[PDB]
């Protein structure tokens, strides 16, 4: 009779259909993970093709349904998870040319070979220019391999990118949706509830007063970080000015992972090196897989199905059967779950072993949920919380209390600012850039802006918010922000950005509510059998419910905290305070280094 | 610190059994006496040890001074349970019956719960009368009659005589109405601001003389001696000379036996168990039990048995409980499925395939089966039911339900707003525990009018030789003793 | 009889000593639920018994009161504490505790 009960009826099906559908597409992609061969690629791309008819035929049978006469708020949240159609919408031609257009980015993207002045040289995309990038600090070598790099890839992608804004703001038209960031902005959606609904345009405001609330800490970093610099280039960075471009730190501004020699406060005191005990104790991947599965139970999470350990790949089983080892496990789907790695003994194979625990962890969380909402309520909890585990494993209170650092050791101020800052500047560097990309597209899709306003802009903008100057004048053909691979196949930033605060917040709230003394950083949250509770009541639900409950649950407040970065990061900013007499303060737009 | 000296009590504890007076009356009765001539084990303590409290433990004291108080009676006297307290101070009575933990002596640790208290006087009676050494004399008599604790009390002074073998008449008092259980005893000597004769009350005829003021200056046993039996026959306390037929002898059996037919039915319940080829839950298979064997181990030992929760009938004393028939339905789901398995629940295949009934006598089991019924790349074999009309009938079965509609309007087929109710169970080796296919079966019991002739083993044991027993063969009670015979029997 | 046996323990099933519920670890007690939804044999019945003895004990509780003058050497009824007869009450020399 009514509409509602159909939607549940058709919800059913569509879930126990697509269940199975995706339990085989998810075995045929944990074989690509693990073989490489002929017949399995054919075999999981046959499946995938068959899953994507699939989901395109339950939509169109879905599309009859209306939206005005719903009412459960489950029921409301599956509507809108279903009725997202994509490429869908448009017609036959214009989805013909939209998979072309993505099928030129990805050659282009990955067969992209940039030639210095000696041909003899190939630098095959990211892999040898990420290692000449760190192992290197040839001013004009990297300088000029970011420059042809640009020169490249933005002089194709100049007009390509306005297609695709005219074909994006036609999807969400297509959606009925003002811009394509508000489409993304509609996984950020909240309707049907009293004191409870916030729209796409709080989430502009809030980065606005982060913005506002972070602009005097990251000018006080960057400044540190340039005289940094200086210190190892004097005629190089202008100190009352702006940080050119191309030194950021990385190849393409995002990370600043490559300025830790020159910006460790004493580098003659060794940080935590653990790698040297555990190579002394002969520890290895399976127990280091127990021993998170150990610390797992002590933040009361479930056991491990016995699945798990059965089935998934731990160790690499020979050489002729290569396998890619990017940190990554997904589920499978009816509740099992598997893992990927190209393990070794050492500290960051550890981390990222966590990251993925945490990951099947909250995976396992939400199992009991349906197919349409299995997933996290935004594109970066996953992440998120996989981080936070890191981060709980790379206290050092962790390694004593599992005994794998001798008993007597002495806890120093310099070492506490030494691993602060390197997991400080590991993801930090990044975040200036992500929203510097993301507010950009924002803009661009909206549709405010007229064409040949873009680079100069987008260089001015930057320098005047984080100090990033370019050193090389391009005019508005260039794409040099978009020579990345996450902008490849158009993947949002707002996934990152969102990682990155959420998993601040979920580890302050966590120190806070774990009885914790002294500084939030360098404590672990483990032996904790409240705050484990307190992370399942809010684990279990996952998209069925807006993250903005699950949020007043852990922390206590209802919009997005900006306590995290102050006090993440306030034994470097109280030592930065004093030493900051010395240094001077602000920076200058107009000061180029290439103004002579 | 305390001894452990062992002595006899000689005639001593006698009380009256009732509230009705006597007067040079030869009167017999049979009830909780100590028995006469019967050892007391005596404890000197200047500790504290643990008495089991069997059949109506008595008590005596012949002190020097107050020290002994806190009368303590229940299972273990500890361990959260009810052991009560009768500790006395010589103001009142101090009762302290409620439920503790450790009291040690008013002095206690935890309260917990608590029942009936009262004072009225000091319980110990604490006079010195004359000389230092009257020794308090603390005969008392504390049993159990059908819940109602009992308790007599005799401060009949005595002279250094310990134990002595003149007689004493132990007046009734006040008694305890708790309705609780008793297993041991310890007297709980109490805290600073010759002492024990724990003799046991084993059930005997007693042949109690009164005064003529009511008072019983005499008392003998019925079963110490062959002459107080004699005295006890003849209600008399003085015996002529002569021949007396007092009782009857007789050996009483030393083991009990049971015996029964082969119990050889050999019903089919490892065959039911193991047939591969299983049904769906939306066809559920079911079974007829007729002259059968009940022999749970099966449901007890072979398989895991996930499931074993069931609320109608104990699946402990089950073995012997004996009906005619049993409906057992056997269907394969996953984890979470089992444990909505329930009467009056909630739940999609509970409320749409099969239904348990708020009135069903049965257990449910089930099991981990997660490599006989699945196979790698898919096992489609499988069905299941998932849509009708609203909650389905308890033992219902839906086969061919043709295709659910909805949305009133007419369909023809699997298509838009109409679809087929039987959706795919795809299983696969790889499930973790929650969709691992498990298989369950339902066997509801019914309180049948029909003869019974599943019982179980019948208990049969090994029959002795040449001793007095009580044999059960095939049903026919009795005692006897039992020998091979040469008998011509057809 | 007259017998309270409050614990909550649980009772194996067979002779392994598990503890909990599920697999051949049974609780001691199962529900009791009661709704107005079952019939007449699972209403839930609220009763209560009363228990007396009828012994030669001094009366404690003795229902309506009434009480007659105490008269002596005549033929009367008695009925002291519910002990119906008749005969000539005397007062007595006896010793009664």
């Amino acid at each position: 009779s009514t509409t509602e009960e159909q939607a549940k009826t058709f919800l059913e099906k569509f879930n126990h259909e697509a269940e199975d559908l995706s339990y085989q597409s998810s075995l045929a992609s944990w074989n690509y993970n693990t073989n490489i061969t002929d017949e399995n690629v054919q075999k999981m791309n046959e499946a995938r093709a068959k899953w994507s008819a699939f989901y395109e035929e339950q939509s169109r049978m879905a599309k009859t349904y209306s939206l005005e006469e719903i009412q459960n708020l489950t029921l409301k949240r599956q509507l809108k998870a279903l009725q997202h159609s994509g490429t869908s919408a448009l017609s036959a031609e214009k989805s013909k040319r939209l998979n072309t257009i993505l099928n030129k980015m990805s050659t282009i993207y990955s067969t992209g070979k940039v030639l210095d002045p000696n041909t003899q040289e190939c630098l095959a995309l990211e892999p040898g220019l990420d290692d000449i990038m760190e192992n290197s600090r040839d001013y004009n070598r990297r300088l000029w391999a970011w420059e042809g790099w640009r020169a490249e890839v933005g002089k194709q992608l100049r007009p390509l990118y306005e297609e695709y804004v005219v074909l994006e703001n036609e999807m969400a038209r297509a959606n009925n949706y003002e811009d394509y960031g508000d489409y993304w902005r509609g996984d950020y959606e909240v309707t049907g509830a009293g004191d409870y609904d916030y729209s796409r345009d709080q989430l502009m405001k809030d980065v606005e007063r982060t913005f506002a609330e972070i602009k005097p800490l990251y000018e006080q970093l960057h400044a540190y970080v340039r005289a940094k610099l200086m210190h190892t280039y004097p005629s190089y960075i202008s100190p009352t000015g702006c940080l050119p471009a191309h030194l950021l730190g990385d190849m393409w501004g995002r990370f600043w992972t490559n300025l830790y020699s020159l910006t460790v406060p004493f580098e003659h005191k060794p940080s935590i090196d653990v790698t040297e005990k555990m190579e002394n104790q002969s520890w290895d991947a399976e127990r280091i897989f127990k021993e998170a599965e150990k610390f797992f139970v002590s933040i009361s999470l479930p056991y491990m199905t016995q699945g798990f350990w059965d089935n998934s790949m731990l160790t690499e089983p020979g050489d002729g059967r290569k396998v890619v080892c990017h940190p990554t496990a997904w589920d499978l789907g009816k509740g099992d779950f598997r893992i990927k790695m190209c393990t070794k003994v050492t500290m960051d194979d550890f981390l990222t072993a966590h990251h993925e625990m945490g990951h099947i962890q909250y995976d396992m969380a939400y199992a009991a949920q349906p197919y349409l909402l299995r997933n996290g309520a935004n594109e970066g909890f996953h992440e998120a919380v996989g981080e936070i585990m890191s981060l709980s494993a790379a206290t050092p209170h962790y390694l004593k209390a599992l005994g794998l650092l001798a008993p007597d050791f002495h806890e120093d101020n310099e070492t506490e600012i030494n691993f602060l800052l390197k997991q400080a500047l590991t993801i930090v560097g990044t975040l200036p850039f992500t929203y510097m990309l993301e507010k950009w597209r924002w803009m661009v899709f909206k549709g405010e802006i007229p064409k040949q306003q873009w680079m100069e802009k987008w260089w001015e903008m930057k320098r005047e918010i984080v100090g990033v100057v370019e050193p090389l004048p391009h005019d508005e053909t260039y794409c040099d922000p978009a020579c990345l691979f996450h902008v490849a196949e158009d993947y949002s930033f707002i996934r990152y950005y969102t990682r990155t605060i959420y998993q601040f917040q979920f580890h302050e709230a966590l120190c806070k509510t774990a009885k914790h003394e002294g500084a939030l950083f360098k404590c672990d949250i483990s032996n904790s059998t409240e705050a484990g509770q307190r992370l399942l009541q809010m684990l279990r639900l996952g998209k069925s419910e807006p993250w903005t409950l699950a949020l007043e649950n852990i922390v206590g407040i209802k919009t997005m905290d900006v306590k995290p970065l102050l006090n993440y990061f306030e034994p470097l900013f109280t030592w930065l305070k004093e030493q900051n007499r010395n240094s001077f303060v602000g920076w200058s737009t107009e000061w180029t280094p290439y103004s002579d | 610190t305390t001894t452990q000296s062992y002595t006899n009590s000689f005639t001593r504890g006698v009380y009256y059994p009732d509230k009705v007076f006597r007067s040079s009356v030869l009167h017999l009765t049979q009830d909780l006496f100590l028995p006469f001539f019967s050892n007391v084990t005596w404890f000197h303590a200047i500790d504290n040890p643990v008495l089991p409290f069997n059949d109506g433990v008595y008590f005596a004291s012949t002190e020097k001074s107050n020290i002994i108080r806190g009368w303590i009676f229940g299972t273990t006297l500890d361990s959260k349970t009810q052991s009560l307290l009768i500790v006395n101070n010589a103001t009142n009575v101090f009762i302290k019956v409620c439920e503790f933990q450790f009291c040690n002596d008013g002095v206690y640790s935890s309260a917990n719960n608590c029942t009936f208290e009262y004072v009225s006087q000091p319980f110990l009676m604490d006079l010195e009368g004359k000389q230092g050494n009257f020794k308090n004399l603390r005969e008392f008599v504390f049993k159990n009659i059908d819940g109602y604790f009992k308790i007599y009390s005799k401060h009949t002074p005595i002279i250094g005589r310990d134990f002595p073998q003149g007689f004493s008449a132990l007046e009734p008092l006040v008694d305890l109405p708790i309705g609780i259980n008793i297993t041991r005893f310890q007297t709980l000597l109490a805290l600073n601001r010759a002492d024990y004769y724990v003799g046991y009350l084993q059930p005997r005829t007693f042949l109690l003389k009164y005064n003529e003021n009511g008072t019983i200056t005499d008392a003998v046993d019925c079963a110490l001696d062959p002459l107080s039996e004699t005295k006890c026959t003849l209600k008399s306390f003085t015996v002529e000379k002569g021949i007396y037929q007092t009782s009857n002898f007789r050996v009483q059996p030393t083991e009990s036996i049971v015996r029964f037919p082969n119990v050889t039915n050999l019903c089919p319940f490892h065959e039911v168990f193991n047939a591969t080829r299983f049904a769906s839950v939306y066809a559920w298979n079911r079974t007829r039990i007729s002259n059968c064997v009940a022999d749970y181990s099966v449901l007890y030992n072979f398989a895991p048995f996930f499931a074993f929760k069931c609320y109608g009938v104990s699946p402990t004393k089950l073995n012997d409980l004996c009906f005619t028939n049993v409906y057992a339905d056997s269907f394969v789901i996953k984890g979470n499925e089992v444990s909505q398995i329930a009467p009056g629940q909630t739940g999609n295949i509970a409320d749409y395939n099969y239904k348990l009934p708020d009135d069903f006598t049965g257990c449910v089991i089930a099991w981990n089966s997660n490599k006989l019924d699945s196979k790698h790349s898919g096992n489609y074999d499988y069905w299941y039911r998932l849509f009708r009309k609203s909650k389905l009938k308890p033992f219902e079965r839906d086969i061919s339900t043709e295709i659910y509609q909805a949305g009133n309007k007419p369909c023809k087929g699997k298509g838009p707003n109409c679809y087929f109710p039987l959706q795919s169970y795809g299983f696969r080796p790889t499930y973790g525990v929650g969709h691992q296919p498990y298989r369950v079966v339902v066997l509801s019991f019914e309180l049948l009018h029909a003869p019974a002739t599943v019982c179980g083993p019948k208990k049969s044991t090994n029959l002795v030789k040449n001793k007095c027993v009580n044999f059960n063969f095939n049903g026919l009670t009795g005692t006897g003793v039992l020998t091979k015979s040469n008998k011509k029997f057809l």
